[PDB]
Order: C-alpha cells, then structure tokens, then sequence
C-alpha cells in the first residue's frame, strides 16, 4: 500500500466540502461549516492497488491568498473545482487558480472538476440564471477550458446525488501511478 | 500562522462589517446568493470567524463568537446565512415581507456586536495578551455598557433560541440562589426578552428594590404594574396588598402569556430601600426574606443588579444556614456574575448583624 497527496482548491461555495465528505463518509453534510483548512483520508483499491489517499481542503476568498499556498508542498495531483451554475466561477479557472496551481506546483497532473451536475437541468435553477442574462456551463464548454489550461482530464460530479464521485478519484489516482 | 490568520479577520471584519448592517429586505432577497457564494460579505465573514476555532489560546473570544453564530435568525442558526443552497436560500425565496424584515433588523444587531471582536483584535495587534475573559453579549439590550458593568459569559442566562439576555445565575458553595440582572432597558425588545425568561425559568417570583422616587428621576417603566404587550407576549398584574401610606412592600400577581402558554408569578416591590444605603431595620431584611421564601429560584433586580439585589440573595442563604462564611458568599458571587456584587460596605454590615440576630 502506497500514499497519495490530493489538493482541492477553486472559488468559494462551489462544493469542495461537500464533495469530499460525501465521498469519504457516504453521506451528505448535516450542516454548512466554513472551511479554514482541513485533511481527510480514504482506504481504496484501484485496479488491485491498495492505497492510502490523502485529502487536502482549502479557502478560496481572496484574503486567503497567501495562506493557501502553504498546502502546495510536496502534492502529487490537483483538482480545480467550479460550479456548473455559477459561469463566473468557471471564468476564474482561466484568470486565477490554474495560473496560481502551476506557478507551485511546477509540474504534477491538473484534473478540472465541474460540480453539483444536479443543478444543470433544475428548472428553479435556470429561471435564476435567466434574469442576470446567464445560462449554465454545458459539457462542451468544460472540455474547452480544459483542453485551454492543460489538465490532463475533465470530470462532472454531484455531492448531493453521489453519481461520478468514485470516479473522480480513481481518476485522480490513475493519473499519479499512470504508466508513459 | 496564528498570527497572519489573526490580521485575515481584523482586516474582514473591518469592511465586512459595515456591509451587513446596510442590508435591506428587498435589496437582499434579490441578492442572498452572491451575498452567500465566493467573495460575498456573508460568506466571507463567516469564514473569517472560523479562523479563531484554530487558535487554541483564543479560548474565550471562540466561545463569546459561538454564541453569537448559533442564534437564530429565520428559521436556523445565524452561522447556516453565510451558505446558498440549502435551508436559509429556501426559507428566504418564500419569506413574506414582515419575515424577511425582522431577520434583517437582527442580523443588524449582531454584525454591531460583533465590532467587540474588532476591538479585542486590535489590543492584540499592539500589546498582545491573550484576554482571559470576555463579557458575554448584550445585543443592544443591556440598561448599562459592559465596560460599567460587565457579564459573566459562562453563567449569562439564554432563552430557548440562544438568544441572551443581561441577566446571570448566581451560586453558592455549589449550589444556585437567584438570577440577577439590572433594571430592564426602556425597549420592545429589551422588555420582551425579560417576560420571556420569567416563564421559560418558571421563577418563583420577581423582586424589584427601586423606590418610586429614583424609578422617577431615572425614567424607569412600571411594567410590572398595569397591562401591556410587548412583541408577542402580554402581561396583566394586579395588586393585591395593602392601602397607600407606608408601602414597605406592595404585591402584585402577574399572568404571563406567550402563544398558547401562560404562567402565574407574584411580584414583590420594595419601597424603602435607598439606593447606596441599608434597610431601616435588621428585622426588615429578615422579614422580606422569609417573603421571597414563601428552574424555580427567585429573579430580583434593583438599578445597577449589583449592590442592593446582592444582598437581598446573601439573606436568603442567611435564613437556611445562618452560619454561613459572609466572606465566602460574596466571593462566590462575583465569580457567578461580576466583580461589583455587593460594593457598598454599609449593607454588608447589616447583614452580619442578620446573621448575629439570628444565631440568637
Ligand atoms: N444541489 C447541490 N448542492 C450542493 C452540492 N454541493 C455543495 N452544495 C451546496 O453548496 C454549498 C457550498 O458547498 P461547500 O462544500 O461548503 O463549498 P466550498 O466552499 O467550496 O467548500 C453547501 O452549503 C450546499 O448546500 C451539490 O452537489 N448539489
Ligand atoms: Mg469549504
């Protein structure tokens, strides 16, 4: 059994929490707590390897900046988050953190992760966007900008539902102990 | 780290701040989402907070803030507004306007509470010693500034919806005696949260020790006279004692009513107990305490809740074991509420003569 080293960072409110809670646990958040800094750990098997993942959660307001970068050292694969319903946090993956990820993390994989797919087709949801002149970040849309930023995948999820949440890590996973 | 995080949220609450307490109905039911999502003031100053839950020696200030962050507001604790999504974003979606409008007035009284932090903060960005107590809130409720008369944080009395109230829960030798406070402060609000807590504790009786004459020349309403209502509950007291002249002591019976919930409590208003000063006799501290004697404890209060209403507690301990170390009472006291109770020599004097009268 070997260890891992995933971050998870993006705008704030995007689902990094819960998202991880969830995948640890196997249940959703009973309560909203604001995130400072936090580790959580999980027991995997992944194509008959055992391993031991370790999980990195960080701040994404702004007057963090020079704090979060502490948690860069040593990470061995990356997950940019942005919400599937919030277009200008998706706007931030190209102005903000894939500039500030590669600057400390030289270079290990970047997966860039959509969230709460359960939202996209939410009628409620839509009406919202609508009135701000806005509109949901289709699939398309996210293999661009991940094609633009060099990530080596890209991934949809939902903390609430639990459907691709697996498969997110495996995928993390993989491309870490990835063969050339 | 504990201390650039210390600069992350004196520098967020000094511009966050400001901003909830110009929030308006409309303008944030229209805007609750962003205000709740990425750089937004509610999040962020939610977040900012967390901050002092890392810091093992900010103790005290992490207590004073839990308690703060765990009152509610709509229909949950106030720390559940700094998130989209979930139970506050659905409550305020279908909130009438009357729901909406009161949620805002208190998240406009705890962001101003909440300047104290700032202030703490600041203390420690120039000589820094980590302050070993802090006065719990007071919401703009409180007759009287901390600084004048401050509150034991760890025995304040709350009200079933975490909201706290300026009163604290005396005890001695192990054992509680009475709640004490100050004379309530002439609000809605301040008077509403005052009824409430007599039948939330189910108190055996109110005692008041302030004369007409000084209720006069300070302004202080006689609520526990008439009838009047007061937010959600009403009250109707009426006398029951003696004639006119000579009012050593009028009582009063009081039904209180909050929804579909009542309770009966009897008042006891002392008349001749000069504030600074002693009573006329021995036999009349002696006498109002057998009174007051015939969850469940006594609620007295006189101008300030430190001088007059701690010495009428010390005489009920008196009567059950007039043996009783005088000097060890005092200090138990102002261990349970605030280093004033019982200042004025002249009435510890008289208790001692109680305590020698008694033993006789
Ligand atoms: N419908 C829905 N809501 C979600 C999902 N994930 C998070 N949320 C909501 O969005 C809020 C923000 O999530 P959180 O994990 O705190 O975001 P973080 O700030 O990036 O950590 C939570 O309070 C949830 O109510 C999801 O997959 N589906
Ligand atoms: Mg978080």
């Amino acid at each position: 059994m070997q260890a891992i080293k995933c971050v998870v960072v993006g705008d704030g409110a995007v689902g990094k929490t819960c998202l991880l809670i969830s995948y640890t646990t196997n249940a959703f958040p009973g309560e909203y707590i604001p995130t400072v800094f936090d580790n959580y750990s999980a027991n995997v098997m992944v194509d008959g390897k055992p391993v031991n993942l370790g999980l990195w959660d960080t701040a994404g307001q702004e007057d963090y900046d020079r704090l979060r970068p502490l948690s860069y050292p040593q990470t061995d694969v990356s997950l940019i988050c942005f919400s599937l319903v919030s277009p200008a946090s998706f706007e931030n993956v190209r102005a903000k953190w894939y500039p500030e990820v590669r600057h400390h993390c030289p270079n290990t994989p970047i997966i860039l992760v959509g969230t709460k797919l359960d939202l996209r087709d939410d009628k409620d949801t839509i009406e919202k966007l609508k009135e701000k002149k806005l509109t949901p970040i289709t699939y398309p849309q996210g293999l661009a900008m991940a094609k633009e930023i060099g990530a080596v995948k890209y991934l949809e999820c939902s903390a609430l539902t639990q459907r691709g949440l697996k498969t997110v890590f495996d995928e993390a996973i993989r491309a870490v102990l990835c063969p050339p | 780290s504990k201390q650039p995080l210390l600069d992350i949220a004196l520098k967020g609450l000094k511009r966050t701040l400001p901003q909830l307490e110009q929030m308006d109905g409309n303008s944030l039911r229209e805007n609750f989402q962003e205000m709740a999502s990425g750089n937004g003031p509610l999040r962020s100053l939610m977040t900012n907070l967390q901050n002092l839950n890392k810091i093992p020696e900010a103790k005290q200030l992490n207590d004073y803030v839990t308690t703060l962050t765990n009152i509610q507001v709509g229909v949950a604790r106030f720390s559940q507004w700094g998130t989209c999504g979930g139970e506050v974003e659905r409550w305020v979606d279908k909130a009438s306007t009357h729901e909406l409008t009161q949620a805002v007035k208190k998240i406009h009284v705890i962001a101003k509470e909440l300047k104290n932090v700032t202030a703490e903060l600041e203390k420690i960005e120039a000589g820094a010693p980590m302050p070993q107590t802090m006065s719990g809130p007071t919401l703009g409720l409180a007759r009287f500034a901390v600084s004048s008369i401050p509150i034991n944080q760890q025995t304040q009395v709350k009200l079933s919806d975490g909201m706290p109230v300026p009163v604290n829960t005396l005890t001695f030798d192990g054992k509680p005696v009475a709640l004490a406070g100050s004379y309530p402060k002439n609000t809605p609000d301040a008077l509403e949260a005052h009824m409430k807590m007599l039948l939330e504790k189910e108190c055996s009786c109110l005692v008041v020790l302030t004369s007409e004459d000084q209720m006069q020349a300070k302004q202080l309403p006689p609520y526990f006279r008439g009838s009047y209502t007061f937010g959600e509950v009403h009250t109707n007291s009426q006398k029951v004692s003696s004639a006119s002249q000579g009012e050593a002591i009028d009582q009063y019976n009081m039904q209180l009513s909050c929804g579909e919930k009542r309770y009966t409590i009897p008042v006891l208003h002392v008349k001749n107990w000069p504030d600074h000063q002693p009573l006329p006799s021995t036999d009349q501290l002696e006498y109002l305490a057998d009174r007051v004697k015939n969850k469940h404890l006594p609620m007295i209060h006189c101008l300030g809740g430190v001088g007059r209403t701690g010495t009428m507690a010390a005489a009920l301990v008196l009567k059950d074991n007039p043996h009783s170390n005088l000097e060890q009472v005092r200090a138990d006291f102002r261990d349970s509420r605030n280093n004033r109770m019982l200042e004025d020599a002249s009435q510890f004097v008289q208790l001692k003569a109680m305590q020698a009268q008694l033993l006789m």
